[PDB]
């Protein structure tokens, strides 16, 4: 079996810079080598095959090149909408098999969180639980550290943290921090408070509710 | 137009077995053979076998029927390794080699003894906004399994939307929010509404989310 | 236009392993599709002996096997035995000029170490019923000789004769050696207007002469 | 078993038409993809024509592009070619051939058939005459006499020679017929058998050419 391996699970550039993925085999496939786009919750999309020949509708700035064991995959002027994965495959010989895919992420200017925090929802509450939701909106980049404090409290292991992919226009992440508790035990207290520090922060920023006003 | 349209999201238990489905629309099925993949977060893209028209050993069993223009996969006795995203293609024209062009939605194979559960929708109301921007959401709680969909105002509101991936929860159950951001100066001149498809539980929800 | 070049010829002893390379181009086997191998015997079909690069049908020996790298393919046989003897020829598809089933040019596949045969040579005068016809060939046979590289000559009395003469080309009978096929054509003034008439086969630079007179 | 069988091959003036055809059994014609490949006299294999199990494609190779149909019945299990404007050069065995199943990366031809010549040439089919070759000695085993036949001038290829009606096997030998300048082939075939038997037994050898509708039937009797 043909190994396919591409030595950068990550890969970084700008908008309008030139990027350059590397893919070797290890075995002589001449230029039976095909790669493909994959963005978040899509199928693959194919790019390129037989190493340099541009599938239909492909952007002209999707080029490949290479022979024998070294693909190189190109992108002349990257733009916004080029976050992806990208796969390559021999199609030499059987079984069909794919290199490990390399991350596209993009640069750009650092940008400061938007901080929401929602209290749980009287329809929740009836529920007999109590989500607490604080929301980090358009920022870069994806480091980020959320704090949650109740009755200045600091609590630990109670939150949960999901983060979006980042977005296909402004290149920003957006991320979400979850405090659940018992409703009986949401209604003992009377702050509820989450603090975000971000590299475009200044200071940390505090967003906070008294349970009742 | 070539189109392959794949069979929904499955929940298989351990030692169980699922068959899993393609149905092909736009071509003589019996001009192309199809081919079968497995995606997982660990193993990457991994190429299964082909379905020939006119009919991972012991794994997979692969069939196909012209009568429906469909082609087949049976998973057998399933495992935690079986869980994945599944998919099937085509190659883009009869002479090609095996690149693939023409892929399906793909269908995700859950394997797990848990009970399947429809969420309950809570709204995450606005209140009194980073200056200019208001925030507003939907709170998709304790489904099982994946996936769940989420558009808002049955499609028409785009701009501003952040569908955050699931959590898995310490009861083995998923949450997740879908936020929307807009203008201040929107908050009280349109409604606002989450739609919600959780197919595995037959679940529809539209969810009103007023300030 | 393209086709998938092979050596015309491949030798090896009983016992040895040998190859067959089958070089293509970046428009069929260097771009991945697939080479395939057959076997011709002298008057049979052309029979499948590798698909799928590698794979042996059922009732191939495994002393066959495929592979290939780059634009090239190759087909080794180790243990070569004297019934490999025979044609072969890679096969791949080309997609350059809309797309076609190419060939391999061929490779005559010969076990060396065959044991040298003198011929058995027969001679036929014209029969009786011909001279009636108004023509007259004598038939010269060769057979059952190793090699193939034999030599006739034919004399009237003591002299060669000028033309009239055909020759075939030798080929391998079913005991593996070879036979040929040489004719005189004479008028019947000349068949019983000379002595004598002579065939000289030489083979090996052994020469056997068979006289026949009217 | 899987069979193939192709006829129809023969003779043909330069631009005339020819009309091959392969019978199939053994196996689902309509499943697989059929095939046309011919093989030059002592020449390499060359790609002729490909339809589909469906007749829904159809590829030609360059060189009989306008010229040939290719063509498929499936409820008759036949395939057909449709040969027009021949030309000298397309002289060849046709072979019809089954493509075999692959996962992409182009098929093999799996199953071949045993052949049908065409022979485009403006020469005319010509009858052998067939001549006696009397019994001789002098070249064969003790005890045993050599006895031929010898065809002469027919055209085109091939002839068929057996002996005693095909009751007599063992001492046969047909040699391949020569090519004379002329165009015409000439073949000999003897036989040895017991000089013992050379009083009371009869040796016919019988020549088929059934190119041109010839049967002879010749007698050989010692000198």
């Amino acid at each position: 079996d043909i190994v396919m391996t591409q030595s950068h699970k990550f890969m970084s550039t700008s908008v309008g810079d030139r990027v350059s993925i590397t893919c070797k085999a290890n075995h002589d496939v001449n230029i039976a080598v095909a790669w493909y786009q994959q963005k978040p919750g899509q199928s693959p999309k194919l790019l390129i095959y037989s190493a340099s020949y541009r599938y239909t509708g492909v952007p002209d700035r999707f080029t490949g090149s290479g022979s024998g064991t070294d693909f190189t995959f190109t992108i002349s002027s990257v733009q916004a909408e080029d976050l992806a994965v990208y796969y390559c495959q021999q199609h030499y010989d059987t079984p069909r098999t794919f290199g490990g895919g390399t991350k596209l992420e993009i640069k750009r200017t650092v940008a400061a969180p938007s901080v929401f925090i929602f209290p749980p929802s009287d329809e929740q509450l009836k529920s007999g639980t109590a989500s607490v939701v604080c929301l980090l909106n358009n920022f870069y980049p994806r480091e980020a550290k959320v704090q949650w404090k109740v009755d200045n409290a600091l609590q630990s292991g109670n939150s949960q943290e999901s983060v979006t992919e980042q977005d296909s226009k402004d290149s920003t992440y957006s991320l979400s921090s979850t405090l659940t508790l018992s409703k009986a035990d949401y209604e003992k207290h009377k702050v509820y408070a989450c603090e975000v520090t971000h590299q475009g922060l200044s200071s940390p920023v505090t967003k906070s509710f008294n349970r009742g006003e | 137009q070539v189109q392959l349209q794949q069979s929904g999201a499955e929940l298989v238990r351990p030692g169980a077995s699922v068959t899993l489905s393609c149905k092909a629309s736009g071509y003589i099925f019996t001009d192309y053979e199809i081919h079968w993949l497995k995606q997982t977060p660990v193993h990457g893209l991994e190429w299964i076998g082909t379905s020939d028209p006119e009919t991972f050993k012991g794994k997979a069993i692969l069939t196909a029927d012209k009568s429906s223009s469909t082609a087949y996969m049976e998973l057998r006795s399933l495992t935690s390794e079986d869980s994945a995203v599944y998919y099937c293609t085509r190659r883009p024209y009869y002479g090609s080699g095996a690149w693939f062009a023409y892929w399906g939605q793909g269908t995700l194979v859950t394997v797990s003894a848990a009970s399947t559960k429809g969420p309950s929708v809570f709204p995450l109301a606005p209140s009194s906004t980073s200056g200019g921007t208001a925030a507003l959401g939907c709170l998709v709680k304790d489904y099982f399994p994946e996936p769940v969909t989420v558009s808002w105002n049955s499609g028409a509101l785009t701009s501003g939307v952040h569908t955050f991936p699931a959590v898995l929860q310490s009861s083995g159950l998923y949450s997740l929010s879908s936020v929307v951001t807009v203008p201040s100066s929107s908050l009280g001149t349109q409604t606002y509404i989450c739609n919600v498809n959780h197919k595995p539980s037959n679940t529809k929800v539209d969810k009103r989310v007023e300030p | 236009q393209p086709v998938l070049t092979q050596p015309p010829s491949v030798s090896g002893a009983p016992g040895q392993r040998v190859t067959i390379s089958c070089t293509g181009s970046s428009s069929n086997i260097g771009a991945g599709y697939d080479v395939h191998w057959y076997q011709q015997l002298p008057g049979t079909a052309p029979k499948l002996l590798i698909y799928g690069n590698s794979n042996r049908p059922s009732g191939v020996p495994d002393r066959f096997s495929g592979s290939k790298s780059g634009t090239s393919a190759s087909l080794a046989i180790t243990g070569l035995q004297a019934e490999d003897e025979a044609d072969y020829y890679c096969q791949s598809y080309d997609s350059s000029l809309s797309g076609f089933y190419v060939f391999g040019t061929g490779t005559k596949l010969t076990v060396l170490g065959q044991p040298k045969a003198a011929p058995s040579v027969t001679l036929f005068p014209p029969s009786s019923e011909e001279l009636q016809a108004n023509k007259a060939t004598l038939v010269c046979l060769i057979s059952d000789f190793y090699p193939g590289a034999v030599t006739v000559a034919w004399k009237a009395d003591s002299s060669p004769v000028k033309a009239g003469v055909e020759t075939t080309t030798p080929s391998k009978q079913s005991n593996n050696k070879y036979a040929a096929s040489s004719y005189l054509s004479l008028t019947p003034e000349q068949w019983k207007s000379h002595r004598s008439y002579s065939c000289q086969v030489t083979h090996e630079g052994s020469t056997v002469e068979k006289t026949v007179a009217p | 078993e899987v069979q193939l069988v192709e006829s129809g091959g023969g003779l043909v003036k330069p631009g005339g038409s020819l009309r091959l055809s392969c019978a199939a059994s053994g196996f689902t014609f309509s499943s697989y993809s059929m095939n046309w490949v011919r093989q030059a006299p002592g020449k390499g294999l060359e790609w002729v024509s490909s339809i589909s199990s469906s007749s829904s494609y159809i590829y030609y190779a360059d060189s009989v592009k306008g010229r040939f149909t290719i063509s498929r019945d499936n409820a008759k299990n036949s395939l057909y070619l449709q040969m027009n404007s021949l030309r000298a050069e397309d002289t060849a065995v046709y072979y019809c051939a089954r493509l075999g199943y692959c996962s992409g990366g182009s098929c093999h031809f799996d199953y071949w058939g045993q052949g049908t010549l065409v022979t485009v040439s403006s020469a005319s089919t010509k009858g052998p005459s067939v001549f006696p070759l009397a019994p001789s000695s002098k070249s064969t085993s003790g005890g045993t006499a050599a006895l031929g036949c010898l065809v002469k001038d027919y055209f085109p290829e091939p002839v068929t020679v057996s002996w005693n009606s095909g009751a007599l096997t063992s001492g046969v030998h047909t040699f391949p017929a020569v090519l004379q300048s002329s165009g015409l082939y000439s073949l000999s075939s003897v036989v040895t058998v017991p000089s013992s038997s050379l009083g009371t037994q009869t040796y016919i050898c019988n020549v088929n050419h059934k190119p041109s509708n010839t049967k002879v039937d010749k007698r050989v009797e010692p000198k």
